[PDB]
Parts: C-alpha cells; sequence; structure tokens
C-alpha cells in the first residue's frame, strides 16, 4: 500500500484526572505527542453524501 | 359509529353545509334556510385539534445512539445491533398503526356524538311543541316563523308559549 508492505497498528489509553500515563518500550513504539481533550455532549458522526445546505 | 347519528338517523351529510360542521335545516311559513350550529361544530373542533395536539408534540431527541448500517461481516456484535434496531423498529411501527387505529375510531364516534347531542338538546327545547320523525327532523306543530327558528337556534325557545297551539294540532 503506497509502497509498503510494513503496517502501524493504532492503540489509545485513557488517563482520568490523579491518574498516570507510563509508557515502555524497547522498539517499535509509535509515540503520541500529546493528548486530545475529552468531552461529554451531544456530538456525533453520521456517514452521507448529502450536500450541506444553509 | 356508536351513536347512530352519522349515517344512521341522518340518512346522509350535506355537501351544501359549507361554514360548519353540524347545523340546522328549516322550513317554515317564510320559505326556507340554513344556519350552521357554531357550539357543536367548535366542540367536535376542539376536541380534535386537543387530541392532534397531542400527537404532534415533542418529538424524542437523540444524539450519539449505534451504528444502523455496516461494510462488513462481523457476526455476533453486528447480529445483535441490528437485532436491537429492528425490534425497536417493529415496536414503534407497532406503536404507530395502533394509535392511528385508535385515535381515528374514537374520532369517528365521537363526531357521531356530537351530533346526536345537538339532536336531542333540540328535542328537549322543543317539548311536547314538536314531533321526532325519524330521519333527524323535527316536525314542529305551531306556526313558527324565521325569528322562532331563531330562538330554537339561539336556545331561547319558550315551549309555554306555543303549546296550547301545539298540542291542539298534534292530538286533536
Ligand atoms: C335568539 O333569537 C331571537 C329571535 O331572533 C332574538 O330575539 C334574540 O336576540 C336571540 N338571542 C340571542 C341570545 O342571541
Amino acid at each position: 500500500v503506497r509502497g509498503l508492505s510494513s503496517r502501524i497498528s493504532i492503540y489509545w489509553t485513557i488517563v482520568k484526572p490523579g491518574d498516570v500515563l507510563v509508557i515502555n518500550s524497547n522498539g517499535n513504539l509509535i509515540a503520541p505527542r500529546g493528548y486530545f481533550k475529552m468531552r461529554t455532549g451531544k456530538s456525533s458522526i453520521m456517514r452521507s453524501d448529502a450536500p450541506i445546505d444553509t | 359509529g356508536l351513536f347512530g347519528a352519522i349515517a344512521g338517523f341522518i340518512e346522509n351529510g350535506w355537501e351544501g353545509m359549507i361554514d360548519g360542521w353540524y347545523g340546522f335545516r328549516h322550513q317554515n311559513s317564510e320559505g326556507t334556510g340554513q344556519a350552521a350550529d357554531l357550539k357543536s361544530t367548535q366542540a367536535a373542533i376542539d376536541q380534535i385539534n386537543g387530541k392532534l395536539n397531542r400527537v404532534i408534540e415533542k418529538t424524542n431527541e437523540k444524539f450519539h445512539q449505534i451504528e444502523k448500517e455496516f461494510s462488513e461481516v462481523e457476526g455476533r456484535i453486528q447480529d445483535l445491533e441490528k437485532y436491537v434496531e429492528d425490534t425497536k423498529i417493529d415496536l414503534w411501527s407497532y406503536n404507530a398503526e395502533l394509535l392511528v387505529a385508535l385515535e381515528n375510531q374514537h374520532t369517528i364516534d365521537l363526531t357521531d356524538s356530537e351530533m346526536n347531542k345537538l339532536f336531542e338538546k333540540t328535542g328537549r327545547q322543543l317539548r311536547e311543541n314538536a314531533e321526532d320523525m325519524g330521519n333527524g327532523c323535527f316536525k314542529i306543530y305551531h306556526k313558527c316563523d324565521n325569528a322562532c327558528i331563531e330562538s330554537i337556534r339561539n336556545g331561547t325557545y319558550d315551549h309555554d308559549v306555543y303549546r296550547d297551539e301545539a298540542l291542539n294540532n298534534r292530538f286533536q
């Protein structure tokens, strides 16, 4: 795929307030650069090809 | 309908009654005429608007839910997701069918009812001065001019004024 026979597998970890992340590796780590801020609310996702009007 | 007035002892509706749902037609010494009954018309209309507003009130608001279409076969978890959705849809579809069936039966019966109530109220005003001809018409046994007819229509008819005349015509 795009020249490549190798792959990256993606994982995720959520860390709550007062907890801590530890990353321990001796090779093959694709490291995070930071974190995404989690929110709760009314957001969602939908698959559609419909145009978006005003 | 349950009351047997509409499509009953009232043989048919009036396409020419265009200013109301229920009303009166008369023939007297001054000619013939027609008038809508406002109270009965509005009672039926008010009930129907009541049930309509109860039905079209408050759709539910839902946001993030479960996926309902899938591009790969997955087995057990997808099976369950699809079954949950199908089950939900069949239940709501049943609710919709039943809701309109019950509401509509009841709408027919309540309008039939309003027709019957107007008929009974008129009969009661007339006391011994009229007889029910059985087709939703009263034969009034005294001279009853346009103002008299209007007194019946507006609920102020005074039967005692006409009682001697009417009884003489009915029974002798
Ligand atoms: C009822 O009709 C009579 C006769 O037309 C009229 O005199 C009277 O004003 C009416 N009453 C009402 C409450 O409108």
